[PDB]
Parts: structure tokens; C-alpha cells; sequence
């Protein structure tokens, strides 16, 4: 936890994809009865 | 989320993620079908309007 | 003349953002053009298909493919499914008949069988043996593919044509890059022999002392010429022939790919006009314009000038599906399916 | 947090649109340049091959024509967030810092 | 002086620079912009004082 300081800086294409977990690719969100992702 | 009557509520941002995702795969369909360069340069404009 | 109301209008334009303004005034440009424009687009596309159905009819197992995917199909003790409809449906200018079937492969056989002895009289292509390979492309030409297996046929032109074009790359970078030969001598020279490696000597005879370097990478160099001879056996082909059947077939293809887009860019008003009498508050403008333009490009793809009826119908019954259904796949947070 | 592969590069829009706008402050392109390079209203020249033709110049769908077969290869001008991205790829910062 | 300013001579140029001033870029036609004023003050529809 314990931290020092802070930066800002440009988020890289690469940093992008190395933070995220997996390329949505659907605006979809849940079906219609089983209100399910 | 849900409310007692069933009724859903939201956030205005998916909306915007849904408008986003349409476009680009409608802008991936019509990269597959070498189709006009006019249909290009509008998806694209609501691309980056989006 | 329309391109130069779009050059001084947008030295003038008042900084207007909305890309309908921008689209709306570019289809402005090119016009509505009918009656037979519409049935030459037609002409010129059917004939450029027609011409690279020509390029089919001259690769030789063009037609061992055919066979032999049918035979996979008909070999299962009897089929009618999938495969079948996607093979022999041909256009009459149903549920097959094997009956039928049975007949159409006989005929075909024998102007296989039949061409072969005279196309080994005295050389390749002699007059007569010529003459029957135009029978052949004859005989070919009143069959009219389904797409699907069709384009997959085509393909295994398109691809092999690919593998020459990538050992060119590859001799190309590990001879030219590294050793830096002249690409003037290599096209005299690569043209005249093609089949032996006499000029490769006979460039290194042009003394050239950096030429005679190249002990280092020998077994390299010719080992890359390997792969450019094996294409010649799996191929079978001698290589102006192959030249001319990948580009007479590009040009086969580019007829209708420069043809259609007069259909498209003049039929735009159609698909923007049907487009909004649904701009209701349903979605919103610009993308059911987008899926009318999707609907627009199937009608042209499938339109019959031989029907004799006006074009706006069809693409009408077209679009309309289109944006009908994408207001209903998309339009939503939450799918609902179309029966719903 | 998930992600998202585009079929075509987008620019930013407060390094944009703010005020001094950190993009054509940068290239030294003011505003409108390339709003109508961004809107697909006209191209712009990515690398001039030729110097006949010139960095961060502009070349409208019809005048490019003419400069289109007059010399074909040696231009690099194009339309949109592709070639902007060309351009400030392309611009090293160090020699125009010591110029200026 | 507001005439030795005005750059517009003929009724038609004062219809376009009006059809300019409201739609902006569009390229103008004359039934497009006669028909835009006279809607704009001169047709029922769109205009009434009570």
C-alpha cells in the first residue's frame, strides 16, 4: 500500500494492454431473461 | 442494476461503448468488402466524433 | 463539375463540424445514372466474372478439384447435403436428381480424357491441341458456380500465384540485399533460361570480382532457387502461362470491382431517402444510412438485369431488411432476438 | 479494465482542441489545417519526396490530382488520423529544438 | 454607408448569403434558399404572431 509519490505520463498503446485483461469486442451486456453477463 | 418493479437504470457511458463497438465492427465489415472509400471516411468520422 | 463546388464551398464553408453536411455534399457529386448504365455495370461485371471463370478454365485440375471434393461427397453411400449445395447448382439459362448428375460428369470426362493425348502432339499448345483446350474452356463456360466453393476455387490461384510472388521476395532479398546483383541482368536473364541455373555462371562469367564472392553462401543462394523450381512440379505449369492466367484473371476481377461503385454512389440517395423515413427517434440517422449502403452493396452483388425490372425495387426490398434488422440486433443495452 | 484494438488510429481530444493545442502548436499547423485533414475533407503532405512539395502542406481532393500525375512516387500526402500520426512520428524533436 | 458596405447587389446573392448564413458550407440552389426565407418569416407553418 504505502506509497510515496505520484507521476502522470502517456498511457502507451502497449501499457494499455499490459494493464487490461482481455479485448471487449461486443456491445452487448446481458441477455434478456437470465439477466446474466 | 435492477429496481423493485423490474425497471433497470444505467450509466450514460454504455451507451457510448455500445455506439463505439457498432461502429468500428460495421468499419471491420466494410474493410473486408473493399467497399468505396466515401463509406470508409464516414464510418470514420463517426468513429472519431464517437 | 461537382468536385469544384466542393473545392471553393469548403474554402468557404463556416467551420462546420457535422459530418452529415460533409457526407450529404459528396454524394452530391456523382449522379444518378440508369436505364443502361445500370445494365452495362451489369455487362462489365458479368463479363470480367465470366473472364475469370475463363481463368479457371485454363488451370488444368481446376477440374481434379471439382471431381475430387464431388467424390468425397457422393462417396458416403449417398448424400444430398451440404457439399451438394454447394457443388453442382447449376443455373438452367432444386433437389438434384443424381440422375442427372450422373449425366452432366460423363460429358465433362470425356472432353477430359479426350484433351489430353494431343495437348503431349508435338508440343503444348499446338494448333489443334489449342483448339481443343478452347473446346474445353467452351464446354467449361456454360457452368456458372455458387460463390462459396467458386471463390475458394479461385483462391487456389490467387495463393499459388502468392507463393511465386513470396520466393521472389525471398531470392529477391538474400541475393539483391546481400550481394547486391543488378535487377537489369536478372530480368534478361531470369526471363531467358527460368529452368536451370546457366545463368548464374553465366553472371558470375561477367567477371564482376564481388561476384565471384559469393563461396560463402552457395549452398544458400541455389537452395533458395529450390523452392522457386518445386513450385514448377506441384504447379505443372509453365510459367508464361502462369503469368498470363494471374493477370488476365486480376483483370477478370477488376472489371467488376471498378464497375460497381457507379451503382453504389449513385444509388446513395435511395439509401439515405428509405434510410429516413426510420430516422425516427429509433436509433439515429448516420447508421441506418450505413446498414442501407450494406443492403445496397448484397443488391448489387445479386441484381438481374435479365428480370428487366427497375433496380430501386430491389435494393429497396434489400435495404429495407437491412436496416429493419440492425435496428433490431443493435438499437438496444438489452438484445432482444428478432422473434420477440 | 478491459481493451480495445481499433480498425483505424483516433486522435486524443484535449491534446487537440484545448487551448494551445499541444498537437498543432507542436507541428506549428494551426487549427483548421488539420480539422480539414481529420474530417476527411482534404490530405496533407506526410513527407514530400520531392521538396518541389513541402512538409506539413496541404493539398486539397482536387488540386492533389494535379500533383498526383505530374509526379506520382515522390509525395507522401494523405487524410486523417493515419497520416498525422506519420507526421508526428516522423518529426525528430532534437534538430528543430536546436534551430529554434 | 450600410449599402456601400453591403457587397450584395441583386435580390438572388442576398437569398444566398441569407441560405449561407443558416446553412453554413451547403451548396446553395435558388428554390432551396427562396423556399428557406419565405418559410422563415412568410409561410404559416413556421411563423405565427398570436
Amino acid at each position: 500500500e504505502e506509497f510515496d509519490a505520484i507521476k502522470i505520463a502517456l498511457a502507451s498503446p502497449d501499457m494499455i494492454r499490459s494493464w487490461s485483461f482481455g479485448e471487449v469486442k461486443k456491445p452487448e451486456t446481458i441477455n434478456y431473461r437470465t439477466f446474466k453477463p | 442494476v435492477p429496481l423493485d418493479g423490474g425497471r433497470f437504470a444505467t450509466s450514460d457511458l454504455n451507451d457510448l461503448y455500445r455506439r463505439v463497438i457498432n461502429r468500428n465492427n460495421r468499419l471491420k465489415r466494410l474493410l473486408d468488402l473493399a467497399a468505396p472509400d466515401i463509406i470508409v471516411r464516414n464510418e470514420k468520422r463517426m468513429l472519431q466524433e464517437a | 463539375a461537382a468536385a469544384q463546388v466542393l473545392s471553393s464551398v469548403e474554402s468557404e464553408i463556416g467551420r462546420t463540424t457535422d459530418p452529415v453536411r460533409m457526407y450529404m455534399r459528396e454524394m452530391g457529386t456523382v449522379e444518378l445514372l440508369t436505364r443502361e448504365g445500370e445494365i452495362d455495370i451489369a455487362k462489365r461485371i458479368e463479363d470480367g466474372i465470366n473472364q475469370v471463370q475463363c481463368s479457371v478454365a485454363e488451370y488444368p485440375e481446376a477440374i481434379t478439384y471439382l471431381l475430387e471434393q464431388y467424390d468425397r461427397v457422393e462417396a458416403e453411400e449417398a448424400r444430398l447435403s451440404d457439399l451438394i449445395t454447394g457443388f453442382v447448382d447449376p443455373n438452367a439459362e432444386n433437389s438434384i436428381d443424381p440422375e442427372l448428375a450422373r449425366e452432366k460428369f460423363a460429358e465433362l470426362r470425356a472432353q477430359y480424357v479426350v484433351t489430353r493425348d494431343t495437348i503431349k502432339a508435338k508440343g503444348r499448345s499446338h494448333a489443334t491441341a489449342q483448339e481443343e483446350i478452347l473446346k474445353l474452356s467452351e464446354v467449361f463456360k456454360q457452368f456458372r458456380l455458387v460463390p462459396k466453393q467458386f471463390d475458394y476455387l479461385v483462391n487456389s490461384m490467387r495463393v499459388m500465384m502468392d507463393r511465386v510472388r513470396t520466393q521472389e521476395r525471398l531470392i529477391m532479398k538474400l541475393c539483391v540485399e546481400q550481394c547486391k546483383m543488378p535487377k537489369k541482368n536478372f530480368i534478361t536473364l531470369f526471363t531467358g533460361n527460368e529452368t536451370s541455373d546457366t545463368w548464374f555462371n553465366a553472371a558470375i562469367a561477367m567477371n564482376k570480382p564481388w561476384s565471384e564472392k559469393l563461396h560463402d553462401v552457395s549452398e544458400e543462394v541455389h537452395r533458395a532457387l529450390q523452392k522457386l523450381q518445386q513450385i514448377e512440379e506441384e504447379t505443372g505449369l509453365t510459367i508464361e502461362q502462369v503469368k498470363d492466367i494471374n493477370r488476365r484473371m486480376s483483370i477478370g476481377e477488376a472489371k467488376a470491382r471498378r464497375a460497381k461503385k457507379e451503382m453504389v454512389e449513385a444509388n446513395l440517395r435511395l439509401v439515405i431517402s428509405i434510410a429516413k423515413k426510420y430516422t425516427n427517434r429509433g436509433l439515429q440517422f448516420l447508421d441506418l444510412i450505413q446498414e442501407g449502403n450494406i443492403g445496397l452493396m448484397k443488391a448489387v452483388d445479386k441484381f438481374e438485369y435479365r428480370r428487366g425490372y427497375k433496380f430501386s425495387t430491389y435494393a429497396t426490398w434489400w435495404i429495407r431488411q437491412a436496416i429493419t434488422r440492425s435496428i433490431a440486433d443493435q438499437a438496444r443495452t438489452i438484445r432482444i432476438p428478432v422473434h420477440m | 479494465m478491459g481493451h480495445i484494438e481499433l480498425a483505424s488510429p483516433t486522435a486524443h481530444i484535449w491534446f487537440l482542441k484545448s487551448l494551445p493545442s499541444r498537437i498543432g502548436l507542436l507541428l506549428d499547423m494551426p487549427l483548421r489545417d488539420i480539422e480539414r485533414v481529420l474530417y476527411f475533407e482534404s490530405y496533407v503532405v506526410i513527407e514530400g519526396g520531392m521538396t518541389n512539395l513541402e512538409r506539413q502542406q496541404i493539398l486539397t481532393e482536387e488540386q492533389y490530382l494535379d500533383a498526383l500525375e505530374e509526379f506520382g512516387d515522390e509525395f507522401d500526402a494523405k487524410m486523417g488520423a493515419e497520416a498525422i500520426q506519420a507526421l508526428l512520428k516522423s518529426m525528430d524533436l532534437e534538430q528543430e529544438c536546436e534551430q529554434l | 454607408e450600410t449599402l456601400r458596405v453591403d457587397p450584395t447587389n441583386d435580390r438572388l446573392s442576398a437569398l444566398v448569403e441569407i441560405y449561407r448564413m443558416m446553412r453554413p458550407g451547403e451548396p446553395p440552389t435558388r428554390e432551396a434558399a427562396e423556399s428557406l426565407f419565405e418559410n422563415l418569416f412568410f409561410s404559416e407553418d413556421r411563423y405565427d404572431l398570436s
